[PDB]
């Protein structure tokens, strides 16, 4: 299997592949989150360079991970689907074994763990 | 067991090894497998020792009572009495018996009675676990109308080979000679027959 | 271990008409994949206008027929040469079979004749003696191949009158002896084609008020 | 219930225009060991019947004694014992068939397969089979054990049905029987070269042939057979 | 099943009956038991019918690829070696009992194969439930230096013995003749000695005899235009 | 476990399931709920070998809930039953098969029709007006064959169900400690708390 | 097999199917599963056909001998006990029976005894025996009353066998009905299940699951 | 215990003049218990028809499997699969499970769309092909079906005459089998029309 | 059959026996009386293999009735129980043994004492204040060990018996269809028709 | 099977009967049990025909590949390859093989490999079901350094007896002679060896 170390340290102590991944986030459409006293609101930007779009069927920017947790993102759209799928699977696995839905912190800790793993695993970006 | 009986010019000779076995343990190394059911009618026993002893005791009783009423029985008659017991009780017996005897009218005769209880009159017979290894040798070396010395040598050589290959057989080679002259017992020790 | 039972194959068929009765059977006897005989009679005239067959294990079959024939003989001796009626023969055979309830005759028995009103009669037995009067009965190896055909062509099962579409059944009109023999021959010809133990020959015994007649027909020998 | 110990293999037979023929080899096997080489398995009863027996030899010797006793018994108080009231093939068979079925019914069988061959008073050919189960049947040709599988197909080519019997001479019938015995020697591992053959004819009576041998054997073609597939040398 | 193989002057002939059974029931009355491995290598199979057909086609397929790879006409010894090694590996579980015959640049060949992988060589062979009936005929009439006509006669006579005497065999005789320097001739239904006689009665029913609840047209066509 | 029944009426599906759990000698519990909600309008009852029943049911539940979140859509009863059948048909040739029989009662919101599916541990599926597993059908089917009508109300269905349970309580040797009854219709799933 | 018998105001109804099977093979559709012991006593056939036939016509002989000796009709209690005591002698040997001995006498009234080949002898009001017994019990239990008319009781027995014949693979063929009174039993005909099913479906409105 | 007779059922197929017929019963059971009277055992993929008897879970699985495979076939080949070709696909698919087989008895029926020739075929549970000219039978009453077909069948029957023959063959066979019946369907197949008829029969 | 209980109080012996008869799949009867009166002041209940139970009980009954007529005297409960034990001890080494367990409740008119004897099919006899056969004791003995007093009244005995039956109906898997209860005292044998 | 191999002055000779059996039916009466694994290294096969054919084919392959790399293999080497296959697959095999070969350095050698997969170098060896009946005869009649004609007679006489008593053995007696002069095949028919 393809084992090449793509994420590595540089002489100044930086991992450039991780830093360049942040540049892809900088390019993505803007997302914002604000929590009130009894709610949280997620706002998302839609670039109007694309009209003649079918808004009924086009992938929406905010995704339900479970009935009580949502996820929005900025960056590569295709990459986000993989994280969303993994998070949705873990949410159902947690309900199945612990008999309680995930806390928001737990779900965050899982997704963050997946992202970290892809920074020191061979053959992946 | 390695047992055999061979007719010759002057009568018949019975031969046997002396090993009795319960498994791999030799329970008796000096056994006498040549058994007398009448003065000049003997037998060789193979199979269950209990069964063949019980049968031989009953036959001896039958022939003793026959003799008191009708005089000396023929070898054929003795074989028939053995057969009757072996055939009618085939389900409950494990016995292979060779009957050998000397008449003056019929001279030397040999009858073999295998497991089923059938009877077969033969010029010579071999039986027991050790007999399997000497079918070839005996068929090639047997002749009719041999002398006493030739027949002793034939049996000595045959049972020597049977003992050599069959672990169940061993000890001394016993023989009983049946002629008009009477009854002679012979014994041959390991140091003699092993060097043949 | 000794197995006191065997299987000699064979197939038999009894049909009752209005004033007649036929009992037919193939003449082939077998064990495993071998043929013992291409002509070994299996249906027997037992006297008093009664025909009988005991199909299955042939040793038990021959024993039973022999004992019944004997029972007919002694019935005459004991009861002033009175004719043994078909119903009386049937009850007697039950007692012969049940007598060996705990070591059974391994056979399926069928008898045929006329009842005391002159009408055709067939009786059928299991190995331990349970019995029934019947109109139509096949027994033995190819019984499962023959009975459904007879249900359809003798009793007109699943047949309705054209135009009515299921509302009116096809009427059960009486069959002649010539008509029955046609159906018997076709039953065995079809069974011969599809069952390996059926073949060689077909022997039919016909019973009327005039007595017992025989007919023989060749079957395929493969 | 028992198991056969010393055993005899195939018995074969057929009808011809004027009588019947029957044959069987002279071996008594002890499993795979070919132990006894001079065993007669065809036993004549009078001058009109020959009984051929396969299976357990101890049981055969018992049946042989029953048949011997049957002849003795028939002669008792019987002035026509050698004429009108002699033992018929049909009488001898029915007696054996009775014994075989009775013994299987006590779960203690005579472990045999038997063929009774003979000629009746009126000249009619008699040929019928019985075994350890008491099963009986008749046919223009009859054979036991291996003979059933190999001899019958050959003998049935000579007499295929009843109407072929008058068209079959004694020379043609004996030829067929002898050939069948050769085929059995080629192919049955419990058979021997030495056999006996008996002819029962309505004109010439009982002819009993002992010490016959299988001859005219083909073995030469064996020299060209090498290896089991690819081997050339 | 009865199958035979007979060597002759300039080639080899194989034959078989046409009955296939399910216990005591005849499944097919005109079964084809002569299988083609390659144009001039044919085999006949007894035992489990699916196994004999499958193992023939697998080896036949691989034999064809081998023939193309080597630019040579296939050899019988290749078919034999490939068949036995396949069958040995499956320890008898693939129930294929085969008589393999053919002609190739090396000459004419006749082998047999048991399901557990054992092979043998011969001038005349038989396999199946009717093999004893067939072998009886072969042992009675076989000689060295048979002609083509004599070998066909002997082979079919051996199958007939199986047809008439073995309950596992029946119906017709199929033959295939493989002669050196000629096309192999497959003679399907070479003998037909078991045609059924006319029935006594016609069983054609009057129309409307069967009771019907519902009728409907079944759409076998694809989704239509317009 | 033991008795599970199902009946499809005009506008709903009703599932009845016994409450007893028996560990050989003793009845350990008399209030056990042998059912799992797979989606808002689909309910599955189950019976078979101990442990495997709940393990299988919760596994199916997790999978259907996962589908619902991924697509933001409820699968039809027919689609759910096909998924369940395939899982059991896969299981029967496994190293250790799921010894579980199920009934699936669902209301199809697209067709506005109730639907009842019976599936055994082999993966044998049939759509029925009424069904059961084990010996339950042997006692109840003759009553259902007589009284059932396709246009029955929910109340009439419950009454026919009571007659079935009464016959079970009379002729069955085992004490199954009554049944929990649940109704599946256009408004979802609810439990009848007095039966 | 499906056989039933129940007590009611007007006596006893006996109803049976007609099918006999050997594995999956349907041997007969015309089996007589009610044994006419005598003009006053009936017995049902279940388990072994021969065992039931043989020993219940034997029972008829014993009953005939009793009334010749005692100059009085045998009681159902005494008749059933002769059979149960006989089969108890054979216990272990392999007899197979499950039967209802049915009768109506002065001293007892309508009486049914279930008799078994392992020796069981039970008096009762409703009994149902066979591979389709559970189906017939359902129809019986939910419709049975003591005060049924002879007409309605006959139908209930007919309908209960039909229920079993429909669901149980090993029951069917035709239905045989009997009504047992104090003056003897009365036969109420043979009813083909094929024709009966469609007739009952239309007239009753039952079996909506089946298309007709 | 025997997987091939847990659920019960039968299928039969026949050839006629420029036509074929295939028919099946409608029963599904759990041994003695009748479970369903609407379990059809005949399926079709284009103009090729497939009947399957045996263990019901495998019947359903194999239908789904052959629908899967004939759909991919059509997409790649750009034409509907023919009866002769489909027969080989069934055989191949069954034999791949040689030592863990589907417990079924499949039957293929159809008319070749190019030659117009009527075609039928049968299989054992592991793939062996029976290609009969006259008729094919399968299921728990296969013995009974062999008996009916062997006497009732004659060659070159017209479509409406063939319907009567195959219907009577199925009905009377099913009535002698405990595990078959509870309704029946008959397909009459011509080159470009197929008629489906449900039969009225006894429900015991 | 199934559950048979016994309790000896101050002045009487009380026997309780289940009413169900099950032949495998179905409950054939729910009113069966598993007892026989051997003499005016001696009652025997029974449970075991079908057929053998009633055959044995009626055989014992006939023998004790024969003794009563011959001697014009009622045997003591102790004497009857010894006779019964010997019959079972003889039976256990027979060709086909009686598979029957019994309780014998009697009032001895000479000693003016109630007596309860428990005997199993092997011929194992013990005199007890309270007893049972089968699994009945496993559920009931802990309650009887706690509440039993030798000076209890008949009414107190019936109440303790009700508590035992309630525990059986709660924890036993089989539905035994209640019990028939009978009291044996100085005045003879009577049945409690409401229990 | 009756098989044997015997070393003599000029080399070694292998002998065998031609019977192959499935039960009592002789499936082949003209079988060749003498198998070539190398030019002057042959073997005698007994046991399962499938197993011994599979083993012999693999050994032939191994020795063909040995020869291409290292030149002619020794008889000891051939025996070792047989042993490796028989020992390591003892659970799944039923094979009793005698290996015989001729070197110029070592001359005639015989190795026997029984069921377990052990190896035994011997002056001569016997195996197969028929060998049991000739242990006595062979032990009495074998001499070292016999001539070609004497060795042919010894094998002919020995296998004649084995065939006479063992039903599983029969047909023709095949022989293969291995010397410096080359490889010679011999065949002896029933009419010849039965009259010995
Ligand atoms: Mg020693
Ligand atoms: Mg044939
Ligand atoms: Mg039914």
């Amino acid at each position: 299997g393809y084992d090449r170390a793509l994420s590595i340290f540089s002489p100044d102590g930086h991992i450039f592949q991780v830093e360049y991944a942040l540049e892809a986030v900088k390019r993505g459409t803007c997302a914002v989150g604000v929590k009130g006293k009894n709610c949280v609101v997620l706002g998302c930007e839609r670039r109007s360079t694309l009209k003649l779009q079918d808004t009924r069927i086009t992938p929406s920017k905010v995704s339900k991970i479970d009935s009580h947790v949502v996820l929005s993102f900025s960056g590569l759209n295709a990459d986000s689907r993989i994280l969303i799928e993994k998070a949705r699977v873990e949410a159902q696995s947690h309900r199945l074994t612990l008999e309680d839905p995930v806390t928001v912190e737990y779900l965050t800790r899982y997704v963050a763990g997946v992202q970290q793993r892809y920074t020191q695993s061979g053959g992946v970006r | 067991t390695s047992i055999m009986a061979v007719t010759f010019k002057d009568g018949v000779i019975l031969g046997a090894d002396s090993r009795t076995t319960t498994g791999a343990y030799i329970a008796n190394r000096v056994t006498d497998k040549l058994t007398r059911v009448h003065d000049k009618i003997w037998c060789c026993r193979s199979g269950s020792a209990a069964d063949t002893q019980a049968i031989a005791d009953i036959v001896q009783y039958h022939l003793e009572l026959y003799t008191s009423q009708y005089g000396t029985p023929s070898t054929e008659t003795a074989a028939s009495v053995f057969k009757e017991l072996c055939y009618e009780n085939k389900d409950n017996l494990t016995a292979g018996i060779i009957v050998a005897g000397y008449d003056d009218k019929n001279k030397g005769e040999v009858y073999t009675i295998p497991l089923g209880g059938s009877v077969h009159k033969l010029p010579y017979a071999i039986a027991g676990s050790g007999s399997t290894f000497i079918y070839g040798y005996c068929d090639k070396n047997f002749r009719e109308n041999m002398s006493k010395e030739e027949t002793v040598d034939f049996i000595k050589h045959s049972l020597s080979q049977a003992i050599k290959w069959d672990g169940s057989s061993g000890g001394v080679i016993r023989m009983v000679v049946l002629t008009a002259a009477g009854v002679e017992r012979l014994i041959f020790y390991p140091d003699e027959y092993e060097q043949l | 271990q000794f197995n006191p039972y065997g299987d000699n194959g064979g197939t038999i068929l009894g049909i009752a008409g209005e004033d007649f009765a036929v009992l037919a059977g193939d003449t082939r006897n077998i064990t495993d994949y071998s043929i013992n005989s291409r002509y070994e009679p299996k249906v027997f005239d037992c006297g008093d206008n009664i025909v009988m067959s005991a199909n299955g294990f042939a040793a038990d079959g021959d024993a039973l027929v022999k004992r019944f024939k004997n029972s007919v003989k002694w019935y005459h001796f004991d009861h002033n040469d009175k004719k043994l009626s078909i119903n009386s023969a049937a009850r007697n055979i039950q007692h012969l079979l049940y007598g060996k309830r705990f070591f059974p005759y391994y056979v399926h028995t069928i008898i045929a004749g006329l009842d005391e009103d002159g009408k055709g009669a067939v009786y059928s037995f299991d190995p331990v003696g349970s019995y029934e009067r019947e109109q139509c009965r096949a027994g033995g190896a190819a019984a499962s191949l023959i009975m459904p055909f007879l249900d359809n062509q003798v009793n007109f099962k699943n047949q309705y009158e054209p135009g009515t579409n299921g509302k009116v059944k096809k009427p059960l009109k009486y069959l002649s002896v010539e008509e029955v023999i046609k159906l018997v021959r076709d039953s065995f010809t079809s069974a011969t084609e599809r069952h390996i133990q059926v073949g060689d020959g077909l022997e039919i015994l016909i019973v009327t008020k005039d007595g017992v007649r025989k007919e023989f027909y060749e079957l395929k020998r493969d | 219930t028992q198991q056969p110990i010393v055993t005899g293999t195939s018995v074969i037979s057929m009808k011809y225009d004027n009588g019947v023929i029957i044959a069987a080899d002279n071996l008594g096997s002890y499993g795979s060991l070919l132990r006894f080489n001079g065993v007669e398995r065809l036993i004549p009863v009078g001058d009109n019947t020959v009984v051929g027996i396969s299976g357990d030899i101890s049981d055969m010797q018992h049946i042989e004694r029953l048949l011997k006793d049957l002849v003795t018994e028939n002669a008792y108080d019987n002035p026509l014992a050698d004429a009108e009231e002699a033992l018929e093939p049909s009488y001898i068979f029915e007696y054996l068939a009775t014994v075989m079925y009775q013994r299987r019914s006590k779960m203690n069988p005579l472990w045999n397969a038997i063929i009774v061959a003979g000629v009746q008073s009126n000249g009619d050919q008699f040929l019928r089979y019985v075994n350890l189960l008491g099963v009986t049947y008749s046919s223009p040709t009859l054979a036991t054990g291996f003979g059933a599988h190999m001899a019958n197909p050959l003998l049935r080519k000579v007499v295929d049905r009843e109407s072929d019997i008058p068209k079959t001479t004694v020379q043609v019938a004996e030829e067929a029987i002898v050939n069948a015995m050769r085929v059995l020697y080629y192919r049955d591992a419990r058979s021997s070269r030495n056999f006996s053959l008996a002819i029962i004819d309505k004109n010439t009576g009982l002819t009993f042939k002992k010490n016959l041998q299988v001859e005219n054997m083909k073995w030469d073609f064996a020299k060209d057979i090498k290896g089991y597939g690819t081997q050339k040398i | 099943t009865t199958i035979v193989g007979v060597k002759f002057n300039n080639g080899v002939v194989i034959a078989a009956d046409t009955r296939s059974t399910q216990g005591p029931i005849v499944a097919d009355k005109n079964c084809a038991k002569l299988h083609r491995i390659s144009p001039k290598i044919w085999c006949a199979g007894a035992g489990t019918a699916a196994d004999t057909e499958a193992v023939t086609q697998l080896i036949g397929s691989n034999i064809e690829l081998h023939s193309l790879y080597t630019s040579r006409e296939p050899r019988v010894v290749s078919a034999l070696q490939m068949l036995k090694q396949h069958l040995f590996k499956y320890q008898g579980h693939i129930g294929a009992y085969l008589i393999v015959a053919g002609v190739d640049p090396t000459g004419s060949h006749l082998f047999s194969i048991h399901a557990n992988g054992s092979t043998d060589v011969g001038y005349y062979l038989s396999l199946g439930s009717g093999s004893l009936a067939a072998m009886a005929v072969l042992e009675s009439h076989w000689k060295q230096d048979l002609t083509k006509e004599e070998a066909i006669k002997l082979a079919s006579d051996a199958i007939q013995a199986g047809i008439w005497n073995d309950l596992g065999s029946g119906s017709n005789v199929d033959v295939c003749v493989m002669e050196i320097g000629k096309d192999a001739e497959y003679l399907r239904n070479y003998l037909t000695p078991n045609v059924r006689e006319e029935k006594q009665k016609s069983y054609k029913f009057p129309r409307g005899t069967t009771a019907v609840l519902k009728e409907s047209i079944v759409n076998i066509c694809d989704i239509q235009e317009e | 476990m033991d008795i599970i029944l199902g009946i499809r009426v005009q506008d709903s599906v009703i599932l009845a399931s016994s409450k007893a759990v028996t560990r050989g000698i003793s009845v350990l519990k008399d209030s056990d709920d042998k059912t799992r909600q797979l989606s808002p309008h689909t309910l599955m009852s189950f019976a078979g070998e101990a442990g495997d029943t709940v393990q299988f049911a919760e596994y199916i539940q997790a999978n259907i809930q996962l589908y619902s979140i991924r697509e933001d859509y409820e699968l039809s009863p027919q689609a759910v039953s096909s998924f369940v059948r395939q899982e059991l048909a896969k299981s029967i040739r496994s190293r250790r098969p799921y010894q579980v029989n199920v009934l699936i009662g669902g209301y199809d919101k697209k067709k506005n029709k109730p639907e009842l599916y019976q599936i055994d541990y082999l993966g044998t599926k049939v759509e029925l007006p009424y069904g059961a597993h084990g010996y339950s059908g042997f006692y109840t089917f003759s009553l259902l064959d007589h009284h059932y009508r396709p246009d029955m109300t929910t109340e009439e269905g419950l009454d026919l169900l009571k007659l079935c349970v009464q016959e079970l309580e009379k002729r069955m040797p085992m004490d199954f400690k009554g049944v929990i009854v649940k109704i599946v219709d256009k408004d979802g799933i609810r439990q009848v708390d007095d039966f | 097999t499906t056989t039933l018998a129940f007590r009611f105001q007007g006596g006893i109804i006996v109803a049976v199917d007609s099918r006999a099977t050997a594995g999956n093979w349907v041997a007969s559709q015309t089996v007589k599963k009610v044994i006419e012991i005598n003009p006053f006593l009936l017995g049902t056939m279940a388990g072994g056909a021969a065992d039931c036939q043989f020993w219940e016509t034997w029972l008829g002989s014993q009953c005939r001998l009793h009334e010749l000796r005692e100059k009085e009709r045998i009681s159902v209690a005494a008749a059933s006990k002769i059979l149960s005591n006989l089969v108890y002698q054979y216990k272990g040997a392999g007899l197979s029976m499950g039967t209802m001995i049915c009768g109506y006498t002065r001293k007892e009234g309508p009486t049914i005894y279930y008799v078994d080949s392992d020796g069981t002898r039970l008096k009762g009001d409703i009994f149902c025996v066979g591979s389709g017994q559970t189906f017939a019990y359902g129809v019986l239990d939910s419709n049975y009353k003591w005060d049924l008319s002879v007409e309605d009781a006959l139908y209930l027995g007919k309908r209960s066998i039909l229920a079993a014949a429909h669901r149980d693979a090993y029951s069917g063929g035709s239905v045989n009905l009997y009504h047992v009174t104090e003056d003897g039993w009365i036969y109420h005909g043979n009813h083909d299940v094929g024709e009966l099913f469609w007739k009952v479906k239309e007239e009753e409105g039952s079996f909506n699951n089946v298309i007709g | 215990s025997d997987p091939s007779s847990i659920n019960g059922g039968i299928v039969v197929a026949m050839t006629g003049k420029d036509c074929v017929a295939i028919a099946c019963d409608l029963r599904l059971g759990s041994q003695s218990l009748g479970v369903s009277n609407k379990f059809e055992k005949i399926f079709h993929y284009g103009h090729v028809f497939l009947g399957i008897t045996g263990l019901a879970t495998d019947v359903t699985t194999l239908n789904e499997m052959f629908r899967y495979k004939t759909n991919l076939y059509k997409l790649k080949e750009e034409r509907a699969i023919e009866p002769e070709t489909f027969t080989q696909l069934v055989s191949s698919s069954l034999y791949e499970r040689r030592f863990g087989p589907y417990f079924v008895g499949p039957v293929v029926a159809g008319i070749n769309s190019k030659s117009g020739k009527p075609f039928i075929a049968g299989f054992d549970l592991i793939g062996c092909i029976d290609e009969a000219k006259d008729f094919i039978v399968s299921g728990t009453a296969s013995d009974q079906l062999f008996g009916m077909c062997e006497s009732l069948y004659e060659p070159n029957l017209e479509p409406e005459d063939l319907f009567e023959t195959i219907s009577q063959a199925l009905l009377n066979a099913a009535d002698r089998d405990a595990l078959s019946g509870w309704g029946a369907v008959v397909y009459i197949i011509k080159k470009d029309e197929v008629v489906k008829r449900y039969l009225k029969m006894r429900q015991d």
